[PDB]
């Protein structure tokens, strides 16, 4: 009865020379039973990409919300959500609901389209913001990913460098923990063209 | 805390240690437990130092509202104003509060505040952990219509003990005179009172 | 973490570290502790993160429409009241361990405030899981009639003993200085004494090394 | 009530090679936020060979190394000072441990040699006894992080060769004693950055036929 | 399974060029009450010995009959009691350490935290922790308690690693234990201001100082200090 | 309640529901059918705690049969699936939640596609091939992981669905009575009344 | 708060028409941490005996070694190898000694004797001791249930069984998170046992997928 | 391990025991025999903890065993199940009692009658008609009540028998893979294969 | 309880207040928790009672076996034998008690012993519930080489504060004086001691 490791998965986000890669595993389950093999976790509102762990209901359930919210921001401000101000936001909501939170590892990725810097980010379940430059982690193979991260990570990748990079953080990561793999998804984005692969795990 | 208030002849004299723990830590060495509510009506806190704060400042608040409106207030309205918050909210406070002023027809004045929120005139006062190691020396020693200097040493005396047999008090001794003349801070460093 | 501060002959000193903390694993190796309620009115942080981000914020921004208001620029003993109000009001349950320190047509001030709303003033706080071991060092070097390069070194110091002895703190040490009658410096990574030093090896994999399973281009346009 | 165990930290890694085997571990010693020591050696050298650690809780940790140290001593005497293999010091450290199967030693042991061939071994045990051969492994705080790190670059998991479509795997090899302590120390200085409980100082102790050699590195110390 | 009743606090010490220091407060607390002032915490076995304990007092009173009974054990039979076979500090601590890791096995634990410090025959010095868990550790500094978070960050500014030791003398060593004991008596609601003091050197051997005083201190900053906040009275 | 089991084959949904209902020590109905029509070409079945299984069922049948008369049209059983999870999502924090895992197995008209979804108590939606709720899914997912193939008929997906009942009936402790099978397809739903 | 301590393995042993099929997974977990991807849950106790490992890795796998042991001196004082019945009734024996002390056990003692024929005797740490043809046991036990039952027939091939206990544990591998790694096959005769091969499940799984076109859940 | 009744009648003792064998969510074994013959003419059936059960059955087998050597000769039902409960009465106070409870049935060759002990785990010893073990009773007694008359054959006892276990398969909430049945007469011990 | 033992020129004296409570009810006012385990060697009991009769019996038991076969014991002995079934059975054991002697050649001493098991050789001693009231007062007014008239006052006046502000203690305070003169005992009733 712990929400935040029910469901299993995880999410990575690196950023790279002029790009940014943002991935997740396809896993959902109930404890030890596998239910499902095709749970995407990353989600994106124009070019501003969105990953969210935990809780699955909570998962679709802000997927939802910030589909709204973002819809709603477009209409009124007449142009695209960016990176920047949709952390914010995610952060207020999050922290909106302080005594009674969703219980969820969200991470943000994309690249600014006015000044076309890479960006991430990363919160806890109240909406406290974790930027990075390098990289950020989220699931239940945390720690086996910040320790995939650390050693595997260089600064300025190409993104067909980057893409392998990533790739490799997060297999390897999700081979050591039992509720995360089950196949996996990477985006690799450019300031105008966004690629998404799935890569080949094994299924246990 | 070691805290106390004692009447005397010319009014009213506050006295306390200076220690703020959390547990075996001292958070502040040089705390101020000695606050003001009004000019000359004081008050001693023990126990929560968010809880005492808080409700001293209520007090503050409530007692300046009532000197735009109708005046000075006495010190027994202090005290009950301090009663109706501690004892209202007794479930959710932690709060031993001396209550101490001085007005021109009652001279000094001391109420004393227990958790309950049971409101106790008396001659003189003492809370905090570190009082209960002292009822028998202030109960010798203590009497009415004392001197300045008298009171002070009494405080001081006593205090001393308290601060060196409870391990949540000490620091340097603060003490606050009332009298007609105004009022006067002191403070009473280790040097001088641990070798009494 | 570590958070210190300082008062000096002209104005106040605050520092803090850059480590940040999920259990026993480093979240974040550099993350800003140092906030702006106004412009020379800053705070440092230590407890649960996203509560301390969030109150500052709320009373920043309170503090910015009284400013408006008044048509005064703002206290230290404005924020101090209604942070402490605030926090109190939550019985603790925001986890907010508070070193508030400024500027304003008063003078200098230096407060601490704690998550269940008790506040202190000092020359020399220190707040967050290495505060015995800043508090040690300010307690052996503080004196009175410091200067502004002395409150520096000095609030360094203790920032530093934390990041060496505590657990809970580490990485890096950020500064913000507030004078009477000059603008609050704030000194982002003023020290970086925990540079990591060069890989044995790099892991560039060659390309092609995964394996793959479908390509496909996803639309972000509209 | 009292509570018999405690966490002292750190971290630990075994890594064999051909005609070798290295067990590296952190010096770092800690208890809650505060460190101990930045130096207290947690690999020794138990004779025949034989390098072990017992990392977790260093108390129980201490009394199995001199446990098994001595189990050696009177392994020569009981059979005409017969040198002690790894596999059979292997079984004996299982029965130690299981020895107290309901009042467990509180650690993770990782012993490191040549087999009888001559080639690389390193063992790994639970708590209460079970054990298993291994190319690698990581125990302690910090084995999650190492861990899958080791899988990628020592086993070449996850790897394919380059352009034959993820269908024939990067071939296994031996690696030389240069290229595993380059993975030592990257693997250390990785887990440094990222977990609190591991820092200070790395040190590793080779084994080959000609005996067993030390190296020590500094790490980050915050 | 116990609870401690009458309690010492922190034992702080560390290593220079010559010897070590050690040093601990002369009270024995009992919960807030600060019980018992007379209380030495510093006991020495030998002239090359000083076994520093904090905790529980009556398990601390335990440990020096044992110590006391093992000084009478080694001289029987034993020509060479005075010179080669008298007393290390390292066979004193591996026993202490034997006795604590027993004790702690058999869920009856001597609630202390001790520091055994001292300079062995071959001039090397000896510094080594042990607790009720058996938990054994070395450090060119080591405290217990309080000393722990404050005195160690303090007395490794002045010997961060091994090669701070020749550097360090023994004037400069003392100033920072003293220095610590100051600090410790500012910050623990359990501390008092009377303490011991020990020097082992390899020249001068064993000096033992009784009845230091924490002195030098910083009060009167305190005066200036009015409220918790608005207040200006 | 306790086993219900979805197969969505090539051209319809087929949904097998448990029969008992236990209270107790005592089996007191051999013959309950855990399942409710929401709409022609719509089925839900559901099982968990007492009471708020029907009265969760029966609420949402209200509510989409209020819908279609409003605007005279039948929702996708996307759309129906998605409007189901939200009432369970409010739920899950509410004062007292809803204890019910429901499948919605349905037929889409204008995609004349079958549709399976599978969302618990929490809110929890994925859309399969195969599910089951409960200790079920222990046994019968590895089975139609075997088994199950996606051009599949009707005749087939009954056939493999019997594979299912007769495993769990081998190795699951408890009598549940046998299974009432629903079919959904571009014709509606129909119930197989020899099984 | 307590240790975490490995546990695992799911294991399977059926009897048929050629012997016995003997087959189990390879991961060995402590909580939701993937501890091992290469344990040895089976013991070769003799060329005759085996013994599967499940629930506490280090209560099986000492028990087990030591069960070898008792089976040795067995053959040593009677001049003739033990029987099926008497190895399990040992090793039943004693876990029952140790009833409530908390020792974790799911094991199959399988093998062939003369007097007995091919022989599986199931026996768990509460002391049950059941003989029988078909036996799943481990936290993926059902997921292997599930496709072991449904493809069980007394007249299978030599071929066609080994494969189907490869393909159960494959299955159980798959939906069971706690379950992987790797299948170790085994094939008892008249003869003794026979050892089939260690199978990682990173190449197994597609292998199967492909040939069998099972898996149609999986993203191809 | 749930299920044990007994039926006393004219000239034999009939027992019925449980064949299922379950631990989770799997029945492991669907071929139980919870019987041990203690000596030719007495029979005792068992269902209690997992292991005790037979562990206490062995253990009270070996000893009647020993007995009949020993003297040459067979004990009556009645000593077997005063020895059987003094075993059970010692073990409740023992360090870990023996959580099994127990039918005895017999037929006594110097009386020529048949005889049925129920003991419980207690070591609660009653000679009765009918007995049975666990939430069996609770069906199977009040059956009993009506249907059972004290003259009548094993013939008639066996389908009053499966009067009880159609009851039992009817209402109870587990499935216990029907039972294996065994009378015990003057001629000794034999088992009825089809039931 | 309130109980203490006070050296002097002398020798020492042992004083002690009379009242035995359960809970709120006093099970008996005029107890004598002043108790002899040698002609010249007693005790002050606090804790409880069963404890400390039961404590009390087996070192009267030791010592008179030790005075069988190696003389009179010293008042250190005397405490060592306490300390030796407070210390080893402290899990099982709630008594405070105060050892107090009188030699020849160490004229006269107190040992005080607390629920650890722990020894304390002191000038004089104090312990039991309502010894905490008395910390200050005993502190300030102690000094050593006291007469015998002065000790008693001293004693007098610190356990009737004691039992003023106690309410486990109370009744009579029951006092031995240990010299080389011999053994005396002294009581002091409420009509007395209250009224100082
Ligand atoms: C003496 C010390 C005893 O009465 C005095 O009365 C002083 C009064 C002055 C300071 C006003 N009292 C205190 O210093 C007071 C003691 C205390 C402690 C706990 C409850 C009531 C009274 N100390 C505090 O209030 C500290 C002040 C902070 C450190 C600046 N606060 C705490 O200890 C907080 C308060 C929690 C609380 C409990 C119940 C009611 C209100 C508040 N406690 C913690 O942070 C807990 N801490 C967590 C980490 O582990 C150690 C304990
Ligand atoms: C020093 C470093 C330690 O005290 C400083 O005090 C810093 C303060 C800086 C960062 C402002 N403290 C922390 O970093 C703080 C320590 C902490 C942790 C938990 C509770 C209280 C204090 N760390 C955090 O607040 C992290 C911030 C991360 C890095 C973004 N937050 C968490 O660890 C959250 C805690 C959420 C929380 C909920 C309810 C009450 C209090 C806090 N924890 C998690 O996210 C863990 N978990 C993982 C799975 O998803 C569900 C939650
Ligand atoms: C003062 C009073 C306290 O410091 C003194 O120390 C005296 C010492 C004298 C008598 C030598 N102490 C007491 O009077 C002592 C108080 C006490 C109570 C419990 C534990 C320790 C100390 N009182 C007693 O020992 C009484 C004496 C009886 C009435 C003759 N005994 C009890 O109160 C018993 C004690 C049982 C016990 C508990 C823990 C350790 C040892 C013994 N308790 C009860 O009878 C419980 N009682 C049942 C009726 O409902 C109310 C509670
Ligand atoms: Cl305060
Ligand atoms: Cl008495
Ligand atoms: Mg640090
Ligand atoms: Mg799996
Ligand atoms: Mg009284």
């Amino acid at each position: 009865s712990d929400p935040s490791s029910i469901n299993g998965g995880i999410v990575v986000a690196m950023t790279g020379k002029d790009c940014v890669a943002i991935a997740c595993d396809l896993r959902l389950g109930s404890q030890s039973l596998g239910v499902s093999n095709k749970f995407e976790k990353i989600f994106h509102y124009g070019h501003v990409f969105l990953g969210i762990t935990g809780l699955a209901t909570d998962v679709t359930t802000l997927n939802e919300m910030f589909r709204y919210k973002t819809n709603l921001y477009k209409l009124k401000e007449e142009r695209a959500i960016e990176p920047e101000t949709f952390t914010q936001l995610v952060s207020s909501s999050l922290y909106e609901r302080r005594f009674g939170p969703y219980f969820v590892g969200p991470v943000v990725a994309g690249i600014n389209s006015k000044s076309g810097k890479p960006f991430i980010a990363g919160f806890d379940l109240i909406g406290c913001i974790d930027e990075a430059k390098d990289f950020i982690v989220s699931g239940t193979a945390s720690d086996q990913l910040f320790g995939m991260c650390e050693s595997l990570y260089e600064p300025n990748l190409e993104p067909e460098d980057l893409f392998e990079t990533i790739s490799q953080a997060l297999l390897n990561a999700a081979d050591r923990d039992a509720l995360s793999g089950w196949g996996a998804v990477v985006y690799i984005i450019k300031k105008d063209e966004v690629v998404k692969r799935y890569l080949k795990m094994r299924q246990d | 805390t070691s805290i106390m208030a004692v009447t005397f002849k010319d009014g009213v004299i506050l006295g306390a240690d200076s220690r703020t723990t959390t547990g075996a830590y001292i958070a502040n060495r040089v705390t101020d437990k000695l606050t003001r509510v009004h000019d000359k009506i004081w008050c001693c806190r023990s126990g929560s130092a968010a809880d005492t704060q808080a409700i001293a400042d209520i007090v503050q608040y409530h007692l300046e509202l009532y000197t735009s409106q109708y005046g000075t207030p006495s010190t027994e309205t202090a005290a009950s104003v301090f009663k109706e918050l501690c004892y209202e909210n007794k479930d959710n406070l932690t709060a031993g509060i001396i209550v101490a002023g001085y007005d021109d027809k009652n001279k000094g004045e001391v109420y004393t505040i227990p958790l309950g929120g049971s409101v106790h005139k008396l001659p003189y006062a003492i809370a905090g952990s570190g009082s209960t190691f002292i009822y028998g020396y202030c109960d010798k020693n203590f009497r009415e219509n004392m001197s300045k200097e008298e009171t002070v040493d009494f405080i001081k005396h006593s205090l001393s003990q308290a601060i060196k047999w409870d391990g949540s008090s000490g620091g340097v001794i603060r003490m606050v005179v009332l009298t007609a003349a105004g009022v006067e801070r002191l403070i009473f460093y280790p040097d001088e009172y641990e070798q009494l | 973490t570590t958070i210190v501060g300082v008062k000096f002959n002209n104005g106040v000193v605050i520092a803090a570290d850059t480590r940040s903390t999920q259990g026993p694993i480093v979240a974040d190796k550099n993350c800003a502790k140092l906030h702006r309620i106004s412009p020379k009115i800053w705070c440092a942080g230590a407890g649960t993160a996203a509560d301390t981000e969030a109150v500052t914020q709320l009373i920043g921004s309170n503090i910015e429409l009284h400013s408006l208001y008044t048509s005064r620029e703002p206290r230290v003993v404005s924020a101090l009241q209604m942070l402490k109000q605030h926090l109190f009001k939550y019985q603790g349950h925001i986890g907010a361990y508070l070193i508030v320190a400024g500027v304003d047509p008063t003078g200098s001030h230096l407060f601490s405030i704690h998550a269940h709303g008790s506040t202190d003033v000092g020359y020399y706080l220190s707040l967050g899981s290495g505060s015995l071991a800043a508090m040690a060092v300010l307690e052996s070097h503080w004196k009175q009639d410091l200067t502004k390069e002395e409150a520096i070194k000095l609030a360094s110091d203790a920032i530093q003993a934390g990041i060496w002895n505590d657990l809970g703190s580490g990485s890096n040490v950020d500064v913000c200085v507030m004078e009477i009658g000059k603008d609050a410096e704030y000194l982002r990574n003023y020290l970086t004494p925990n540079v990591r030093e060069e890989k044995q090896k790099s892991y560039k994999f060659p390309r092609g090394t995964t394996a793959v399973l479908k390509e496909s281009i996803v639309n972000i346009c509209d | 009530q009292f509570n018999p165990y405690g966490d002292n930290g750190g971290t630990i890694l075994g890594i064999a090679g051909e005609d070798f085997a290295v067990l590296a571990g952190d010096t770092r010693n800690i208890t809650d936020y505060s460190i101990n020591s930045r130096y207290e050696p947690k690999v020794f050298d138990c004779g025949d060979n034989i390098v072990m650690s017992a990392n977790g809780f260093a108390a129980d940790g201490d009394a199995l190394v001199k446990r098994f140290k001595n189990s050696v001593k009177w392994y020569h005497f009981d059979h005409n000072d017969k040198k002690l293999s790894i596999n059979s010091a292997a079984r004996n450290i299982q029965h130690l441990l299981y020895g107290k199967r309901f009042f467990p030693y509180y650690v993770h042991t990782i012993i490191a040699g040549l087999d009888e061939d001559g080639k690389g071994a390193v063992y790994s045990f639970d708590p209460v006894g079970s054990y298993e051969r291994e190319q690698c492994r990581a125990g302690g705080a910090a084995a999650s992080l190492i861990m899958p790190f080791l899988d990628n670059q020592v086993n070449f998991k996850n790897q394919y060769e380059p352009g034959t479509n993820g269908k024939v795997k990067k071939p296994l090899k031996y690696l030389s004693v240069e290229e595993v302590i380059k993975l030592v120390r990257d693997s250390f200085t990785s887990a440094t950055e990222r977990h609190i409980q591991v820092g200070d100082g790395l040190e590793i102790l080779i084994v080959t036929k000609d005996g067993v050699r030390k190296e020590f590195y500094e790490l980050k110390r915050d | 399974t116990q609870q401690p009743i009458v309690t010492g606090t922190s034992v702080i010490s560390m290593k220079y060029d010559n010897g070590v220091i050690i040093a601990a407060d002369n009270l024995g607390s009992y919960g807030s009450l600060l019980r018992f002032n007379g209380v030495e915490r510093l006991i020495p076995v030998g002239d090359n010995t000083v076994v520093g304990i904090s905790g529980d007092i009556s398990d601390m009173q335990h440990i020096e009959r044992l110590l006391k009974d093992l000084v009478t054990e080694n001289a029987y039979d034993n020509p060479l009691a005075d010179a080669e076979e008298a007393l290390e500090p390292s066979y004193i601590f591996e026993y202490l350490a034997t006795v604590m890791y027993q004790r702690r096995s058999k869920m009856n634990p001597l609630w202390n935290a001790i520091i055994v410090a001292g300079v062995q025959s071959n001039g090397d010095q000896f510094l080594r922790y042990v607790n009720l868990l058996g938990v054994t550790y070395s450090s060119p500094t080591l405290a217990t308690g309080f000393g722990a978070h404050m005195a160690n960050p303090l007395l490794r500014k002045v010997v961060d690693r091994e090669s701070d030791i020749p550097k360090t003398t023994v004037q400069v060593a003392e100033e920072a234990i003293v220095n610590a004991m100051r600090v410790l008596y500012y910050r623990d609601a359990r501390s008092s201001r009377n303490f011991s003091l020990a020097i082992i050197d390899k020249n001068t051997g064993l000096t033992f100082k009784k009845n230091l005083q924490v002195e030098n201190m910083k009060w009167d900053f305190a005066k200036d200090i009015k409220g918790y906040g608005t207040q200006k009275i | 309640m306790d086993i219900i089991l979805g197969i969505r084959v090539q051209d319809s949904v087929i949904l097998a529901s448990s029969k008992a209902v236990t209270r107790g020590i005592s089996v007191l109905k051999d013959s309950d059918d855990k399942t409710r029509q929401l709409s022609p070409h719509t089925l839900m079945s559901f099982a968990g705690e007492a009471g708020d299984t029907v009265q969760f069922a029966e609420y949402i049948q209200a509510n989409i049969q209020l819908y279609s008369i409003r605007e005279d049209y039948e929702l996708s059983p996307q759309a129906v699936s998605s409007f189901v999870r939200q009432e369970l999502a409010k739920s899950i924090r509410s004062r007292r939640p809803y204890q019910v895992n429901v499948l919605i197995g349905g037929y889409d008209k204008k995609k004349n596609k079958p549709e399976l979804y599978q969302i618990d108590y929490l809110g929890t939606k994925v859309e399969l091939p195969y599910g089951a709720h409960g200790y079920s899914g222990f046994y019968t997912f590895s089975l139609l992981d075997h088994h199950y193939r996606p051009d599949m008929t009707t005749e087939e997906g009954l056939d493999l669905l019997k594979l299912c009942v007769q495993e769990l009936e081998k190795r699951m402790p408890m009598d549940f009575k046998g299974v009432i099978v629903k079919i959904v397809d571009k014709d509606g739903i129909r119930q197989v009344d020899d099984f | 708060c307590k240790i975490k301590i490995a546990h695992g393995t799911t294991t399977l042993a059926f009897r048929f028409q050629g012997g016995i099929i003997v087959a189990v997974d390879s991961r060995a977990t402590a909580g939701n941490w993937v501890a091992s991807q290469t344990v040895k849950a089976v013991i070769e106790i003799n060329p005759f005996l085996l013994g599967t490992m499940a629930g506490g890795a280090a209560d099986c796998q000492f028990w087990e070694t030591w069960l070898g042991s008792q089976c040795r001196l067995h053959e040593l004082r009677e001049k003739e190898r033990i029987s099926v019945a008497a190895a399990s009734k040992i090793l039943s024996n004693l876990v029952y000694q140790y009833k409530g002390a908390g020792l974790s056990m799911g094991t199959m003692i399988c093998g062939y004797t003369r007097k007995e024929g091919p022989t599986i005797y199931y026996v768990d740490s509460d002391g049950t001791r059941l003989k029988g043809d078909i036996f799943c046991v481990g936290s993926g036990q059902t997921f292997a249930y599930g496709v072991l039952d449904s493809n069980y027939k007394w007249d299978l091939s030599v071929e066609d069984a080994l494969y189907l206990g490869k393909r159960s544990i494959l299955a159980a591998a798959h939906r069971d998170a706690y379950s992987g790694g790797s299948v170790n096959l085994y094939h008892v005769t008249e003869d003794g046992w026979i050892y089939h091969g260690n199978h990682d499940v990173g190449e197994l799984f597609w292998k199967v997928k492909e040939e069998e076109g099972s898996f149609n859940n999986v993203i191809g």
